[PDB]
DNA sequence: TAGG
């Protein structure tokens, strides 16, 4: 019954009586049972060698015939292969021996003749030392992978040599002996102490057993010690590399293992045919780390020869690969850094946001947002979780056993997720972005407010990850006939996924059904019902074939996998029924027509394995249609309701104009990926004409948001061409933003008023004089503006510069700017329309030759490219020159906007 | 002449030309308004010059600058002209306007005869500050171009039109451009409702012809134009249920690795007959072994495609070869 | 009032390319300077050789030299007893920093666009 | 006869991780333990 | 409602 006497004699076949007995049962980890004694002290009943005992090397090998290997000398070197092994537990080193009747005889690797036992008796970068132990277990860090710890410092590794009857007794308490053990000092990858190591040639031999009893079977560190053996002696890794990975490996024990799946099934060794979920989880780690294609660890040349270990004599100090977050941590250290980048000076800089109201200081403020690259940081994270599908919202997340994040997945750039066999696998990403969005609702006063608290009244973030699949690892997770019907069908377009009225059925008493959250899409049926036939499906029955789906209740959760132009495969099991999938609750939006079909809840979906854009011409006026298609580039997005400005993506138009879309209340939390400098497609949306004929689109029901990329993450000028001033009169297909170096002829009117900041009203010595109605602070902020008439050699223009850029175009200093306009803060509406002191310095000024100079011009037009212009006959003007006052045809004057004005040379 | 009615349609009517002394001393008058001149049919009412002072005649109130710059001369007329501010505000807007003989000077007003002699009576005029010479090189360079671009430049279908050519005449005009589709998008194969989806080949199929339900009759105008590219014999399909699904021969090579396995035994036959095989040798294997109904228009075609392989001899027509 | 000064370049006029009587605008480089008898002469290298040319500063007269760097002249080219041909400047300004490669680059151009009209 | 407990009957009963000091009554710690005491005999 |  498993008899482990210490300082073991020759006393076999005798011996009994023990009167010092310890009895410990199997732990709850061993199915082969066999629990251990530990008895304490002693039982109450062609030549020869000798010398003195030196190394013993600690190691009964299992190669195919166990032997193990003695050296001996005050040297000689002595193997052991019959089954005298219990002589390995017999021999102290420093007793002297008298070990009789050896023979000589050859072994392979090199040819030296070592010492070779019979029918025998016996009688009395970085380097490692070799140092020579004695000290006493304190603590367990990870019994299967053999991570003891001694006292106060100096960890242990048995894991380099064939240990199994050292795991039994083990417990702190133990007294060992080590023998010749590499120490490894700076092993670094999260580890502090110098950890103890022996191999192959070091006697680990005990002194004293233990006097405590064991702690508990936790189910959670008692599991996979055959994978621990696994990453040594056949994935020969190295000990800085091993403490990694059995780190990661329990790391990734907290995120899975007791309910995603089971301990013993994570941490089981690979197999021949495919399982170890938990090794291939580490594979993209430790494939360019430590590559396959390696020189095998040879038996008798670490102890025979000149000492060449198993990676322990020469180590590599390693930094932190990957260190897997748990999903909460991920999520709670993203808007953590959200708020501590959040800088409201930073956002509004100083200069432009000196002459803004508090109505449109805030507004700027509102929405905001930050893209975090998680494999950047110092331990540079992995992503890890389990792609799950909401049967309640439509929403895809990963999950763990700790949280959920929300997910944004493309298979590939500009092409959707599109296959529904993903929901309950592991995605493993380590290419991932993940941004937080910022929503502050504030009530700063002006720009001297913004580096002081007590301005924000809300703030709330959203954070999820951006990734495509093609970057990721894709993992199914393990588990622990012809009643089947399908048919094709091609979809065309999916509606929008919202709360829907429904009719109420025909011939029914009257009752209506609830309102729920639900969509449908338009699809072609391909072919007939097909039966299943084996694994794959039979003929179709012989066959107007559109046809509308809908998705409610739990069968909502298939909305992020269809997409136009793919083909899907809708299937249900049960009985052959004839009539199916021809038709059967329907939305209010489609009475009349007879052919809907509700998806059951227990259908399923699988793919059986360009999309629409208007015409440039959706910049009409007389319009019967309402629904335009196309896709863009976003620039900028504002919460007014919410405000995004696009940028067209037309190959045919050069140059396309810019739009504005608008969201509203019934679809106003948005798509993920509706960022700053994303490329997404929008399908059919509402065209509208404003009142000063002005084209925007807007959201229905039916609008279907698809991303096409993510934001970059280095943003690139790409500067404003440099047109000529003819050239956006003279033909078509012209810019509305460039530079055109130009010339100031005159000024029209200069107007520098201070008003309140709070509404727009004059205020003279800063007092708001309005009407006598209240505000809350004191304050005023300056405005200007002026109207110029600069010109090229080509063509002449009118140039309005708005405030901040009214200097510079008067060429003034920022210090002398500036103490002008403070003595306009008492009569608060100078205006010159082309006392004493000025009216006369501004006449003076914007006369001479020190404002009309040669200019640097950068400027947009003015007349907001959405707007349809109609074609109109030309005017009739005087232009008297000299004494004669004939008259001409002319064209409308142009009318730009300054973005900037800079010097010539 | 232009006439003056069409002038202020010219963007140049408004602006301040640049051009040479060479060119405003040989422009020519309008006679029908006395101070403008026409360069290549453009009116020019006002002007943009620079050069070097050559001379200075003061009178009581304006001076008479003489202006070289190289390719003339002429005489410009210029006109003569918080506290602590606007002092030292006109302190520098007289230092602009203190010309000698040897400056640089920017004259920008409009010209006037005088009877036979021509003169610029400048509206705006200073100092140029040119130490190294660098604006009066760069307006050497600018000026070639400005003319090339602006002064020297005078002012001022079936397949587009389908709905002309009919029905019998569009299926042989749809499927040519039906085809370009297959070819860089990678298709293996298609079902034929997948093109009646795009865009690209909807527009070109719905014309007026077809107002003899229209939408149920552009199946037909798509079904008699693929059809067309298996006469033709580059499209094809197998016996699977349904009649809309189609495979392209130039891409699936499962069946280009049956058309080269038939050589591993010489066509499955010794050679004491006639000497290697022929094209209706393979056909023994592969209407028997695939599709009975199997067209002759891709039997050839396939062994037209892989024929750099290094297959077989194709020493002529109407024959196979063996090793 | 007097003829444009035309530009040329200092080989063209030290080649006799230019008639007697003309006004010229070329350039070069100062390296001697008469106080006595007013004689200025500027010197340029075409590719390989030293060409100079001779200026007669007597009407800009009070002329402090800048010995070692570029000048524009502007004057009519007239001619003294055998081959001695001056240049009566107007117009003698110092430039110094100019881009002379881009300036004689930029006189290409002029010419070649005239020559297409 | 009847001798005392054997290899099988410490197998199939006591499994809760016994010890035995057939010596005297002693409470060895001599850095740290906690116990298990016991009464049989083993042999 | 959607620029002013
Ligand atoms: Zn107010």
């Amino acid at each position: 019954s498993c008899e482990l006497i210490d300082l073991d004699l020759s006393w076999l076949g005798h011996l009994f009586l023990f009167p010092r007995w310890s009895y410990l049962p199997p732990a709850r980890w061993n199915s082969s049972g066999e629990g251990h004694l530990e008895l304490w002290d002693a039982p109450v009943p062609q030549r020869n060698l000798a010398g003195s005992l030196v190394r013993l090397s600690a190691l009964v090998k299992s190669k195919q015939k166990a032997y193990f290997i003695l050296s001996l000398g005050r040297v000689s070197i002595i193997v052991q292969v019959p089954a005298q092994l219990v002589w390995h537990r017999a021999l102290r080193p420093g007793t002297a021996y008298v070990l009789t009747e050896l023979r000589v005889s050859k072994i392979r690797g090199q040819r030296q003749h070592v010492w070779m036992t019979s029918q025998s008796s016996r009688l009395l970068v970085r380097y490692s030392r070799l140092l020579s132990y004695s000290g006493a277990v304190t603590g367990v860090l990870n019994e299967p992978a053999g991570l003891y710890e001694l006292d106060g410092q100096l960890g242990l590794c048995l894991a380099y040599q064939q240990f199994r009857g050292l795991r039994r007794v083990m417990r702190p308490g133990v007294c060992l002996q080590l023998q010749d053990v590499h120490l490894l000092q700076s092993v670094g990858g999260g580890t502090r102490r110098p950890v103890l190591a022996p191999c192959l040639r070091g006697a680990v031999l005990l002194q004293s057993f233990s006097r405590q009893k064991p702690g508990a079977h936790s189910s959670r560190q008692a599991y996979g010690a055959s994978l621990y053996e696994q990453l040594v002696w056949e994935r020969q890794l190295g000990l800085p590399l091993y403490l990694w990975a059995t780190k990661a490996l329990e790391e990734l024990a907290c995120k899975l293992c007791p309910h995603v799946l089971r301990h013993h099934q994570f941490l089981q060794h690979s197999s021949p045919g495919s399982p170890s979920l938990g090794l291939q989880l580490l594979a993209p780690t430790l494939d360019l780390l430590a590559p396959p294609g390696s020189p095998v660890r040879n038996a008798h040349n670490e102890i025979l020869e000149e000492p060449h270990h198993c990676p322990l004599q020469k180590y590599t100090r390693l930094q932190t690969p990957s260190s897997f977050p748990t999903l909460a941590t991920l999520k709670e250290e993203g808007q953590r850094k959200a708020w501590a980048s959040f800088d409201p000076k930073a956002l509004l800089p100083l200069p432009e946001a000196s002459y803004l109201p508090s109505c449109q200081l805030n507004r700027r403020l509102a929405w905001s947002w930050l893209c975090l690259l998680p494999s950047a940081f110092c331990p540079a994270q992995v992503l890890l979780g389990v792609l799950v599908a909401s049967s309640h919202k439509g929403c895809l997340q990963l999950r763990d056993q700790s949280g959920s994040l929300p997910c944004l997945l493309l298979a590939k750039h500009s092409q959707p997720l599109s296959d529904p066999r993903l929901i309950g696998c592991l995605v493993r990403a380590e290419r991932f972005q993940l941004i937080v969005e910022r929503d502050v609702r504030s009530s700063f006063p002006s720009w001297k407010e913004l580096s002081m608290p007590g301005f924000i009244q809300k703030q709330q973030a959203r954070v999820y990850v951006q990734f495509f699949l093609a970057d990721a690892l894709i993992l199914p997770v393990p588990r622990p006939p012809h009643l089947g019907q399908s048919r094709l069908f091609l979809l065309c377009h999916k509606e929008a996924l919202m709360k829907r009225n429904f009719c109420v059925p025909p011939g029914a008493s009257p009752e209506v059904p609830k309102p729920a959250l639900s969509f449908y899409v338009l699809g072609s049926w391909l072919g007939g019902t097909q039966r299943k036939e084996g694994t794959g499906w039979g003929l179709p029955e012989p066959q107007d074939q559109k046809v509308h789906l809908i998705f409610f209740g739990s069968s909502v959760r298939w909305f992020e996998f269809l997409h136009p132009g793919q083909v899907y495969r809708l299937i249900a099991p049960g009985p052959a029924t004839p009539m199916l999938f021809e038709k059967d609750r329907r939305p209010l939006e489609l009475a009349g027509c007879a052919s809907c079909l509700t998806v059951q809840d227990n259908w399923t979906l699988e793919l059986e394995s360009l999309p629409e854009s208007s015409l440039t011409d959706l910049l009409s006026d007389n319009f019967t249609d309402s629904l335009v298609s196309f896709s863009a580039e976003i620039l900028s997005r504002t919460l007014c309701c919410v405000k995004l400005t696009v940028a067209l993506e037309t190959a045919e138009c050069e140059f396309p104009p810019h739009l504005d879309v608008y969201i509203e209340d019934p679809h106003l939390p948005p798509s993920l990926g509706l960022l700053p400098g994303a490329r997404v497609h929008f399908s059919q949306l509402e065209k509208r004409v404003s009142r000063s004929h002005n084209v925007y689109c807007c959201f229905r029901s039916s609008t279907y948001v698809q991303v096409l990329s993510f934001p970059p993450e280095t943003t690139i000028s790409i500067p404003l061409p440099h047109i000529y001033l003819a050239e956006l009169l003279q033909g078509g297909q012209s810019p509305f933003q460039a530079t055109a170096s130009c010339h100031i002829v005159s000024v029209f009117s200069l107007q520098l008023f201070w008003v309140c900041a709070y509404c727009t009203s004059i205020c003279r010595q800063g007092k708001c004089t309005r009407l006598g109605s209240t505000c809350p602070t004191q304050t005023a902020i300056s405005q200007a503006i002026i109207r110029l008439l600069v010109e090229d050699g080509t063509a002449e223009a009118v140039v309005t510069c708005r405030n901040h850029h009214v200097a510079a175009a008067l060429g003034l200093c920022p210090r002398e700017w500036a103490s002008l306009l403070d003595f306009v803060q008492v009569p608060g509406r100078v205006v010159l329309q082309f006392d004493e002191p000025m009216t006369m310095f501004l006449w003076t000024l914007c006369t001479s030759p020190s404002v009309l100079r040669p200019i640097v011009l950068s400027f947009e037009l003015e007349r907001k490219p959405s707007k349809i212009v109609p074609l109109e006959p030309p005017r009739l003007q005087r232009f008297q020159c000299g004494e004669l006052p004939f008259l001409t045809h002319v064209n409308p004057r142009l009318r730009l906007s300054c973005l900037s004005i800079r010097e010539s040379e | 002449e232009t006439p003056s009615l069409l002038w202020g349609l010219d963007p140049v009517f408004l602006a301040f030309a640049k051009l040479y002394i060479r060119d405003i001393l040989d422009m020519k008058e309008s006679r029908q308004v006395p101070g403008v001149f026409l360069y290549n049919g453009h009116p020019i009412k006002q002007v943009d010059v620079l050069g070097t002072v050559i001379g200075v005649r003061e009178r009581d109130a304006f001076y008479s600058y003489g202006v070289d710059d190289s390719t003339g001369v002429i005489n410009c007329i210029c006109w003569k002209k918080l506290t602590s501010q606007l002092k030292k505000l006109q302190e520098t807007i007289e230092q602009k306007t203190k010309i000698e003989i040897g400056d640089t000077i920017r004259v920008r007003g409009s010209i006037r005869t005088y009877r036979e002699e021509r003169e610029i009576h400048a509206t705006t005029y200073y100092k140029v500050d040119d130490p190294v010479w660098n604006i009066q090189i760069a307006r050497m360079l600018e000026l070639p171009t400005i003319y090339r671009k602006v002064y020297d430049q005078p002012f001022h279908e079936a397949l587009s039109n389908p709905g002309a050519l009919d029905l019998p005449s569009l299926t042989s005009l749809l499927s040519e451009k039906a085809k370009e589709f297959l070819m860089e998008n990678r298709v293996q194969s298609f079902y034929q409702q997948e093109l009646e989806m795009v865009e690209s080949l909807l527009s070109l199929a719905n014309q007026p012809v077809i107002h003899s339900t229209t939408s149920k009759a552009i199946h037909s105008i798509f079904k008699n134009a693929i059809q067309l590219l298996q006469e033709k014999g580059l499209v094809f399909q197998k016996d699977d249920g349904f009649d809309n699904l189609y495979y392209v021969t130039r891409e699936d090579k499962d069946l280009h690795r049956k058309i080269h396995r038939i050589i591993q035994q010489d066509c499955q036959k010794p050679n004491h007959m006639e000497k290697g095989c022929h094209f209706l040798h393979i056909l023994a294997c592969a209407r028997l072994s695939i599709r009975p109904g199997l067209s002759e228009a891709v039997l050839q075609q396939v062994l037209e495609l892989l024929e750099d392989q290094s297959d077989i001899v194709s020493t002529m027509e109407h024959y196979y070869t063996a090793f | 009032l007097p003829k444009p000064g035309t530009y040329y370049l200092p080989w063209e006029v030290s080649a006799g390319q230019v008639p007697d009587g003309s006004t010229l605008r070329t350039f070069g480089r100062l390296c001697l300077y008469d106080m006595i008898q007013s004689r200025v002469t500027l010197m340029a290298q075409h590719g390989s050789d030293q060409h100079q040319v001779l200026v007669c500063t007597k009407l800009v007269e009070p002329f402090h030299a800048q010995v070692g760097s570029l000048y524009i002249v502007l004057g009519e080219l007239q001619h003294q007893q055998d081959r001695g041909s001056v240049v009566k400047a107007r117009v003698l300004t110092c430039v110094e920093g100019m881009n002379l490669p881009l300036l004689e680059q930029a006189i290409r151009e002029q010419r070649l666009y005239k020559q297409e009209r | 006869a009847i001798s005392q407990a054997i290899i099988r009957l410490l197998v199939e009963d006591g499994t809760a991780e016994a010890v035995v000091t057939c010596r005297n009554h002693h409470v060895a710690a001599a850095l740290g333990l906690c116990p298990r005491e016991w009464a049989s005999l083993l042999d």
